[PDB]
């Protein structure tokens, strides 16, 4: 493959080979699951660690009050990535005295990612993004690919073998869809959706992260042994 | 601020006010030694002339290593005026006023450069920066001779320094010769 | 051969084998129409249901510049949204400058320029879209049709897309049995019926379609998407 | 290779130029201007119900007394006209009188011996043929191309089938320089396309631009029709 | 005012067919005499520059006019005739223009092909003043001019060019406290260059 | 100074008085004052000598590489259009009151500029500090139609109240004629009015009076 | 100086003085201050003459380039520009600018950018030195849809006026008149203007 | 455009730069300087490569007043380091008040050509100088400078097509007392017995001398017109 | 976006420039143009080929005046040479004529634009320019020149020469008409004749351009009043060349 150098060349079918490069990069990481319902929005991750000695990675990253995202793949582009929704919420608190809406950061973040497909000397992001948040609107979640797509879904898995928890979720839309003003339930959805990629490990209060946002409640980040009742 | 120098037959003398200016008790030396047988004294603004002094030092002792070899004192004269004329027309100029003594060894004979901080170099038997000059003149003029002597150089000296104590404490004096530069301990 | 391998490069025969390819990534994108009716212009879009997961009436496709310019596209859809932030910059500028509103070709014009000088360079990547964009001004209703050459013209009716044979065949067809023109709902209609028949060659998904007009007696000459009983009617309509 | 960046070949060639050459006839149009010792006349060849057909030209107006024909793609041809029409505008701003045809030809083609030298750079696969009646000249046809190349022309035709058009010109012209005669000239060349492509015209067919003494414009389809 | 800090005055002369530029020797800070020993006449070849004004201005412009005419001498293989140098140093001080050297430069010498003696003056932004007669500069200008204007002659023979010059020079400095502290004449011809040292009041 | 122009029937003269001075003395008393712009367009300037001459020099220069370009002569509007920028780029700070005249194939044309970029279009025209007394005989005796001489004779006129009346304008006449088919005539000294009359006696100094202390060669 | 113009029925007219002055002295007796920008679009200039003369020149060369890109700018569109190098080199210039323009549409219209840099659209605008003195006048005597003549006769007597006690004004009047027939320039000697 | 870049800065496995060895290579197919110092001068002999055509109004040049040069190799880029050198030349003057020592200034050359050798993305020059001066430091001296960035010193060198058989020549019948007239008898014996040529004219040679009196003061420099060349070859024995 | 940073001329193994050696391929593909150099002038001649018979051949000049008394022609690729001649024009206003009031000698303007080609082969992402200059001049201080510059920035002093399809019969018949005697006549005579074997086509004034380096012509010089104010460079006309044929 000659077209595979760069992202600024097409192939003779229309293909950016780098980009899908980076997908494949996607696709080894972790699983992660995104959630909501009218209320309420809900991220479970499953950490992943080097060695027994060794801590597990974070997945979870709180951009701002009312929002959050995780990550599945290379977890510099997700650091770089968070910085940037952070400096934008920020901005638009501090210009504005406005809460940034979940869509515009969608928005945000496909045009920071589009121009590294387009010029040469840069590389696309090599991580895939599920973003919670509540706004005016009240709660959403998106998710977001290097190359520049970004989805707005009820609920969605990212990672190796997520296929089974999406499936769990399209089969089970119409009932967390109703769940309001019960966290807990939420909670206890995400996690058994989350439960349909396991294959040879069961889940601890050490490889384990859930966050929630919500009408009443900021962006939080619950590991270790405040995930034991949700196990 | 005393600053003063005289050119002998087969030396230079330069004589620098041991003084400050507040509240403290020290014995300031105002002189930079450039190169084995080249001396700088300098007077002006505080801060100003530290700093020149000991750049243009740095320079020099960079251009002997490169170059193994000891630029005449009509070289280092000619850079540090070509500094000042450069300081003059920058956005803060030095308020330096120097004078320079040296022994060339190639023509074997005593060099005494004046130069201001507009950069107006003038080579003199001998020279003076400050008020120095208004009270030195007369004596220098009635006393001077290009064939005097080291001692009788170093008694011209002393009864300039007694006539500015006249009208005013101590001095330090250097001596730049054939055999480099020394410091005179019974004056 | 070795030609097809850098931008900005030209083969023996006067090709441009980037741009080409880019044409290759317009193929595969989704259908984009529009068609101009005797006071404005209607621009119609499917948008694929991969997963039964997505949330309705969101993810919006066509996009606004200024207030009276609609655009839409078909190919990665990032690009479009890049080209399309261009050209709001654009009118900005010219609003900016010279206190009007921006005429229609004077902005398909500086569009092309924008496409067009990212076929010069070898550091840089031909645009993977077609857009499909128009509206009103002081002279009346335009509509464009710009390629990733940087190439675009004026259209009676406009198709882009994997479906833009069947779109063509049918704007053909409402154009010769129309020759003094069609109004804005019957544009609308005949949008959303254009769009149906086009998605008939990809039945492995479902879609949903979502149209915008901007029409000088409907809209008071501004760009306003079809959200309210005139979508469900033109919805049945199709469907009929 | 040296067949890709514009540097020599071990034959002194520059194949990028060559190319760009080939590129001028993408197009399937011809294009025909000629004199009349007061006017300027230049005709093309404009060849889909979906097209609003007055959207489609290939004659530009860089300033009031300058116009323009381009064979070539239409990408690089707006390109031609905007940096012209700029450089055109810059010069009445700079010096104080209304730019003349040749000058601006001058400019041109030394842009393109710039892409021509620098690698960075790609030529553009167009020929520009500008068209006036310089106050200082009288009527002006004058030629650029992608080498670089620029000349004035008695008469002058462009696209593939150019050969027949320059041999039914230079038959005329031995016969007799310039057409002794703005309409009339304007059917000369009209009969002239005719006669070397085959055919009849009709309204839709071709493009017609006129540059008279103070002014160049373009005539609409009822004009031509008009001629016929 | 910077051009009236050091001092120093320039004279300038045109003979049968020789010339003639004398300066004199002060050097002072305001008004208590420094040097007695500061020459404000130069030469590149066989044209002769005489600069008045700040002795830092002085010394520089007379060190880069050096270079620039090393450097033409190098790349024409011949020497500069005064003429060309007369344009140089205007366009030398117009580059200056708004930070401009204090300093009144004189050119004086004899074409090398024509052997007609030439002369010219400059002001400190480069104005050029040609002169058949002959060319004044510094803090004693208006007395240089009152002796230039009666005691010049049209063709005069070099030795009575020396007598006339010489004392146009000593009587305009002897009437200006910051002018006069020795006196250096040029007599210039063809082939043959002359310097003499005057005797002078001092004070 | 006193620097007039003047159109006439197939051309336009300018004229200039000789005198440059820094105060109240007379530094150059026979100084050029009409600048060659191009072999057809001259320019009469006022103000500070050295911006006259510099601005002049560079507008020429362009000029010329404008005219080689162009394979054209060069247009009086051109050079107006070139000056009135560069002066305006400066705000004033370039001390240059330009009388701008010539002759190229639009025609006859004479143009005033001043330091800060205006421009103005008149049949004559008077700048300088000895303008009032020139611009009073222009008013006197300027008509619609003139010929060749009369032009001359009227600018020639207008200097020499210049000369007369005003401190700071003196000496000599210079005058230049552009006619429409002709080469331009440059006339310096057109007239010269103020001849020193002979001296009382002759201040030749006998050989050895002045007291000399050493003497020495110069090697060239 | 004394400029002024007015919309009437069929166009827009334009008027001014030819007096410029350095102080006490008159520098041209015959100044034309009427400045064409586009070949229907014209302006009246007041204040400092060179930034006068170079926003004009500006201004035409943007509007020969939007000519050349866009097609016929329209007469607010020469305000803006006109507008835009006013308010952002205000600290710099003394301009006070009346845009006239001709379409077929608008008929005539009239815009003035006084010092400062703001447009403000009126049926008739007046600037300069000499305009302090015709308020009163020019608010008594103003009508809409007026003939030619009548336009005319207006601009007249009020330059006269302005003229008349303003020592910065006076010379000729030159007026230019707009329409849908084109371009037309008139002028007004003193011993016309004077009887008034 | 990284396909298209060459590197020219970049190491080889076995340590060496391809393009000095190359500009080296290039060098050494350009006609032949030698410089010969003697106790009270140098002499500069260069080979031309000729046609009968102007001669008197390309291999040797004048830096200051006290140093010269001869070049081998292109000479367009030999006259871009020439006129650095009289400008560092000037500048030194200028600073100091004095005359540039010789090795100052061949050490500045050095350094702006190995420059181009270590940093950047272009050709190195493909110039070698041989240096001819004087100063009070050392006296007379002789150095040569490459594409890589090194000078040396001789008492005699040659640099050009025939280095290896004039360095042979040259190794003998050299001696460290010898005088002027004998170091030029020597440059041109070894000229023409090195000479790939029928014979050795005078309108294929350039000739200096650098010494010390005729008509000048401590130092003249002389630049031989070919009437001085031919008069020395016919004194010499060369009789060509 | 321009990466091209580095430079497109380097050293082959063998040592040597391989774009040079083309662009001097490009140059002999050219057509023939001469210099020869006279006792009181200089003659520079070149053939005018025209692209098109409709094209106005008068409209395209191969001799270009660089400075009132410099001219020059070349061999070649002619845009090139165009953008070379205002290259050429603008540094000599601005190098020499406005630091010291004169034009500029033959020999420092040669060596000028010997400098801007060379630069073209040492610059990054640039090629080098595919032509030859022949440049002839007067100067005071040394008379008559004429001078050739290749495409590597090297330039010789000549007495004659020719480069072009028929550089090497030009050259040799030059060579056997060298008498260092010439007077301006006899050498645009042996030009014509030189040019006269190296053309194919018709020979008249309308394919041959001819320039000489003369002596000043007062009647080229629109104004009078200047005693030292002359255009020696002249281009001769067509009817010229042709009542010299």
């Amino acid at each position: 493959n000659n077209y595979d150098g760069d992202t600024v060349t097409f192939s003779p079918t229309g293909r950016l080979f780098q980009v899908e490069y980076a997908l494949e990069a996607i696709k080894q990481g972790s699983v992660t699951v995104g959630l909501r319902s009218n209320t309420h929005a809900v991220l479970v991750a499953l950490k992943r660690n080097a060695d027994e000695l060794s801590s597990y990675q974070k997945k979870i990253i709180k951009c701002d009050e009312h929002m959050g995202l995780s990550l599945a793949g290379l977890a510099p582009d997700a650091r770089v990535l968070s910085n940037y929704l952070r400096q934008q919420c920020n901005y638009s608190s501090l210009v504005f005295n406005r809460k940034l809406a979940v869509e515009r950061a969608g928005h945000l973040l496909c045009d920071k990612a589009q121009k590294n497909t387009q010029s040469y000397g840069g590389r696309p992001y090599g991580v895939g993004l599920l973003i919670i948040g509540y706004d005016k609107s009240g709660a959403h979640l998106l998710e977001f690919q290097p190359s520049g797509n970004v989805t707005e879904l009820y609920g969605t898995a990212i990672g190796a073998r997520s296929q089974g928890a999406k499936t769990y979720l399209e089969r089970t839309l119409d009932t967390f869809i109703k769940i309001d003003g019960n966290p807990d339930e939420l909670i206890k959805a995400g996690v058994e959706a989350i439960s349909q990629s396991l294959r040879d490990e069961s889940l601890t209060v050490d490889n384990l992260s859930i966050a929630i946002v919500g009408k009443d409640t900021p962006f939080t980040i619950y590991d270790g042994e405040a995930v034991a009742k949700y196990i | 601020d005393i600053i003063l120098g005289i050119r002998v037959q087969d030396s230079v003398i330069l004589a620098s006010s041991k003084a400050v200016t507040g509240i403290s008790v020290d014995s300031d030396d105002k002189t930079r030694q450039l190169s084995p047988h080249t001396l700088m004294s300098f007077a002006g603004e505080a801060g100003d002339t530290v700093q020149f002094a000991e750049y243009i030092q740095a320079n020099i002792q960079l251009y002997s290593i490169r170059e193994d070899y000891e630029l005449s004192p009509q070289a280092v004269s000619s850079f540090v005026r070509q500094e000042l004329a450069k300081s003059i027309r920058s956005r803060r100029p030095y308020q330096v006023n120097v004078l320079i003594g040296g022994y060339d060894k190639k023509k074997n004979k005593p060099e005494l450069y004046q130069i201001d901080y507009l950069g107006t170099k003038v080579e003199l038997p001998y020279g003076a920066h400050g008020y120095s000059g208004f009270y030195t003149f007369f004596l220098l003029d009635h006393h001077y001779r290009p064939d005097m002597t080291t001692e009788e150089g170093l008694d011209l000296l002393k009864l300039c320094v007694q006539e500015l104590e006249k009208r005013m404490k101590g001095v330090i004096v250097k001596i730049v010769d054939k055999d480099g530069i020394r410091q005179v301990d019974d004056f | 051969t070795g030609y097809d391998l850098s931008n900005s490069v030209f083969s023996p025969d006067g090709r441009n084998f980037q741009v080409e390819y880019a044409v290759k990534a317009v193929e595969n994108g989704t259908t984009s129409i529009g068609i101009k009716c005797n006071d404005g212009v209607v621009f119609a879009v499917e948008k694929l249901i991969t997963s039964k997961l997505l949330v309705p009436q969101k993810n919006v496709k066509i996009q606004v510049v200024d207030r009276h310019i609609g655009c839409v596209y078909s190919g990665l859809i990032p690009d479009g949204r890049h080209l399309v932030n261009r050209g709001r910059e654009e009118a900005a500028s010219f609003k900016k400058l010279y206190k009007t509103p921006i005429p229609i070709p004077a902005f398909a014009d500086r569009l092309g320029q924008y496409v067009q000088a990212h076929t010069l360079y070898n550091s840089v990547r031909p645009f993977g879209v077609s857009t499909i964009f128009g509206g009103v001004d002081k002279n009346g209703a335009h509509l464009y049709m710009l390629e990733p050459s940087g190439s675009y013209w004026g259209y009676k009716g406009a198709a882009t897309g994997k479906g833009r044979q069947s779109a063509k065949a049918e704007l053909e067809k409402l154009v010769d049995h129309h020759p003094e023109g069609l109004s804005a709902r019957e544009a609308v209609k005949q949008a959303a019926k254009i769009i149906y028949l086009a998605h008939e060659d990809n039945k492995e998904k479902d879609f949903e379609l979502e149209i915008s007009w901007c029409s000088l007696s409907e809209t008071n000459g501004l760009h306003k998407f079809v959200k309210g009983d005139l979508l469900q009617e033109a919805i049945d309509f199709a469907q009929k | 290779y040296d067949r890709h960046i514009t540097i020599f070949s071990p034959e002194g060639r520059l194949y990028q130029v060559e190319y760009a050459f080939k590129a001028t006839n993408q197009t399937n149009i011809n294009s025909l201007a000629v004199r009349g010792k007061d006017c300027t006349v230049v005709i093309s060849q404009k060849k889909d119900k979906l097209l609003d057909p007055t959207t489609v030209s290939y004659i530009f107006c860089i300033s009031r007394t300058i116009g323009m024909v381009v064979n070539g793609p239409i990408p690089d041809a707006r390109n031609a006209a905007l940096r012209a029409k700029a450089e055109a505008a810059e010069f009445r701003y700079k010096y104080g009188y209304d730019m003349p045809c040749d000058v601006l030809a001058k400019r041109m083609a030394n842009l393109s011996q710039i892409y021509t030298q620098r690698a960075y750079m790609r030529p553009l696969g167009v020929i520009l043929t500008f068209v006036s009646v310089d106050e200082e000249l009288g009527p002006s046809i004058y030629k650029t191309d992608p080498a670089g190349y620029y000349v004035g022309y008695k008469a002058t035709a462009t696209g593939p089938k150019q050969q027949e058009i320059t041999t039914n010109l230079e038959n005329h012209f031995k016969k007799s320089d310039h057409i002794n005669e703005w309409e009339k000239v304007v059917e000369f060349a009209i009969t002239h396309m005719i006669d070397a492509l085959g055919t009849e015209f009709s309204k839709n067919d071709l493009e017609v631009g006129v540059a008279t003494k103070d002014k160049f414009f373009t005539l609409s389809a009822e004009n031509i029709e008009e001629r016929l | 005012d910077p051009s009236s800090i050091n001092g120093g005055i320039v004279v300038a002369m045109t003979g049968k067919d020789c010339v003639a530029i004398a300066c004199d020797l002060r050097l002072g800070s305001q008004s208590l005499g420094v040097s007695n020993k500061f020459e404000k006449i130069f030469h590149y070849g066989h044209v002769f520059l005489g600069i008045t004004g700040l002795a830092t201005d002085v010394t520089t412009l007379n060190e880069m006019f050096r270079y620039k005419t090393n450097l033409y001498k190098l790349k024409e293989e011949r020497a500069i005739e005064p003429e060309t140098f007369t344009q140089l140093v205007s366009s030398s001080l117009y580059e200056r223009r708004f930070g401009p050297y204090f300093v009144g430069p004189v050119v004086a010498g004899i074409n090398s092909k024509s052997g007609k003696p030439f002369i010219a003056g400059f002001d400190l932004i480069g104005c050029i003043d040609e002169a058949k007669d002959f060319i004044v500069s510094g803090t004693a200008s208006d007395q240089l001019f009152g002796m230039c204007e009666s005691l010049y002659e049209p063709n005069l023979e070099p030795e009575d060019l020396f007598e006339t010059i010489s004392q146009a020079l000593l009587n305009a400095a002897d009437r200006d406290a910051l002018s006069g502290w020795g006196a250096v004449v040029y007599i210039i011809k063809k082939d043959e260059v002359v310097k003499r040292y005057l005797k002078m009041r001092q004070d | 100074t006193t620097i007039v122009g003047v159109k006439f029937n197939n051309g336009v003269v300018i004229a200039a008085d000789t005198r440059s001075t820094q105060g109240p003395i007379v530094a150059d008393k026979n100084c050029a004052k009409l600048h060659r712009i191009s072999p057809k367009i001259w320019c009469a300037g006022a103000g500070t000598a050295a911006d006259t001459e510099a601005v002049t020099q560079l507008i020429g220069s362009n000029i010329e590489l404008h005219s080689l370009y162009t394979s054209r002569e060069p247009r009086v509007v051109s050079a107006l259009q070139m000056l009135k920028q560069h002066l305006f780029k400066y705000q004033g700070h370039i001390g240059a009151y330009l009388i701008v005249a010539g002759v190229d194939p639009t025609g006859s044309h004479l143009f005033s500029i001043h330091a800060h970029g205006s421009t103005d279009v008149g049949y004559y025209l008077s700048l300088g500090s000895g303008s009032l007394a020139a611009m009073a005989v222009l008013e006197s005796h300027w008509k619609q139609d003139l010929t060749k001489e009369e032009a001359i004779k009227l600018a020639s006129d207008a200097i020499q109240a210049g000369i007369w009346n005003d401190l700071g304008s003196g000496s000599n006449v210079d005058v230049c004629v552009m006619e429409i088919g002709k080469d331009a005539e440059y006339l310096r000294n057109y007239l010269t009015p103020n001849v020193r009359e002979e001296k009382q006696k002759s201040y030749k100094f006998p050989r050895g009076t002045t007291a000399v202390l050493k003497e020495s060669i110069v090697n060239i | 100086t004394s400029i002024m113009a007015v919309t009437f029925k069929d166009g827009v007219i334009l008027g001014a003085d030819s007096r410029t002055t350095t102080g006490a002295y008159i520098a041209n007796r015959v100044t034309d201050k009427l400045t064409r920008v586009h070949d229907k679009i014209w302006c009246c200039r007041s204040g400092s003459a060179a930034d006068t003369q170079a926003i004009a020149d500006i201004v035409q060369y943007h509007l020969e380039l939007y000519t050349s890109q866009y097609g016929t700018p329209s007469t607010e569109t020469a305000a803006s520009v006109f507008k835009e190098l006013c308010y952002e080199n205000k600290d710099n210039l003394t301009a006070g600018i009346i845009v006239a323009g001709y379409d077929d549409k608008n008929k005539g219209e009239v815009y003035t950018i006084p010092l400062g840099g703001s447009v403000h659209k009126l049926p008739y605008a007046i600037a300069g030195s000499g305009s302090t003195f015709i308020y009163g006048y020019c608010d008594k005597n103003f009508r809409e849809n007026m003939s030619k003549e009548e336009t005319v006769d207006f601009i007249k007597h009020s330059l006269s006026q302005a003229i008349k006690w303003d020592g910065s004004s006076g010379g000729v009047i030159r007026m230019v008149v707009l329409t849908a027939a084109g371009v037309e320039r008139l002028i007004f000697y003193p011993d016309e203007y004077e009887q008034l | 455009s990284r396909r298209y870049d060459s590197r020219t800065t970049i190491f080889s496995p076995e340590g060496r730069l391809y393009q000095v060895e190359y500009a080296l290579e290039s060098i050494s197919h350009a006609g032949t300087a030698i410089g010969i110092m003697a106790s009270d001068g140098i002499v500069l002999a260069a080979e031309r490569k000729s046609t009968l055509l102007e001669q008197d109004t390309e291999k040797l040049y004048k830096l200051n007043d006290k140093i010269a040069v001869a070049v081998a190799g292109l000479t367009a880029d030999a006259e871009i380091l020439i006129n650095t050198a009289r400008i560092h030349a000037q500048n030194y003057l200028k600073t100091y008040n004095e005359d540039i020592p010789v090795e100052i200034l061949v050490r500045r050359l050095s350094d702006i050509k190995q420059g181009y050798t270590q940093h950047g993305g272009l050709r190195p020059f493909g110039v070698s100088f041989i240096y001819a001066g004087y100063d009070d430091r050392y006296g007379y001296q002789l150095y040569t400078s490459n594409p890589s960035g090194n000078y040396t010193g001789w008492k005699a060198i040659s640099v050009g097509a025939n280095t290896s058989a004039a360095q042979t020549l040259l190794q003998m019948d050299y001696k460290d007392d010898m005088k002027v007239d004998d170091a030029i008898e020597l440059a041109l014996k070894t000229l023409s017995k090195t000479t790939d040529s029928s014979a050795l004219t005078y309108d294929r040679l350039e000739f200096a001398t650098i010494r010390k009196g005729a008509n000048d003061g401590e130092v003249y420099q002389k630049i031989f017109k070919p009437q001085e060349i031919k008069d020395i070859l016919v004194k010499t024995g060369i009789t060509k | 976006t321009d990466r091209y940073s580095f430079s497109l001329t380097t050293f082959s193994p063998s040592g040597k420039l391989g774009q040079i050696d083309y662009a001097l391929t490009a140059v002999k593909q050219g057509v023939t143009s001469l210099g020869i150099k006279a006792t009181n002038g200089v003659v520079i001649a070149t053939e005018k080929k025209s692209s098109s018979p409709l094209a106005m051949s008068e409209t395209l000049s191969k001799v270009s005046l660089l400075t009132p008394d410099i001219g020059a022609v070349y061999s070649g690729m002619g845009p090139d040479y165009r953008v070379l001649v205002d290259k050429s024009r603008k540094v000599a206003h601005t190098s020499y004529k406005r630091i010291y009031g004169e034009y500029p000698p033959t020999k420092l303007l040669v060596s000028e634009v010997a400098k801007i080609m060379q630069e073209a082969t040492q610059s990054g992402g640039v090629r080098p320019f595919g032509v030859s200059l022949l440049i002839a001049g007067h100067d005071e201080f040394n008379g008559f020149s004429l001078y050739q510059v290749d495409p590597s920035g090297s330039y010789f002093p000549w007495k004659a020469t020719a480069i072009g399809k028929g550089s090497v019969a030009a050259k040799t018949f030059l060579e056997k008409r060298w008498n260092d005697e010439l007077e301006l006549e006899d050498a645009i005579h042996i030009a014509l004749l030189t040019l006269k074997e190296s053309v194919e086509g018709e020979f008249n004034g309308d394919t041959i351009e001819l320039a000489i380096i003369g002596d000043e012509n007062p009647d080229l010089l629109g104004y009078t009043g200047i005693p030292t104010d002359g255009p020696r460079f002249r281009k001769l006309t067509s009817q010229e060349i042709n009542d010299r044929l």
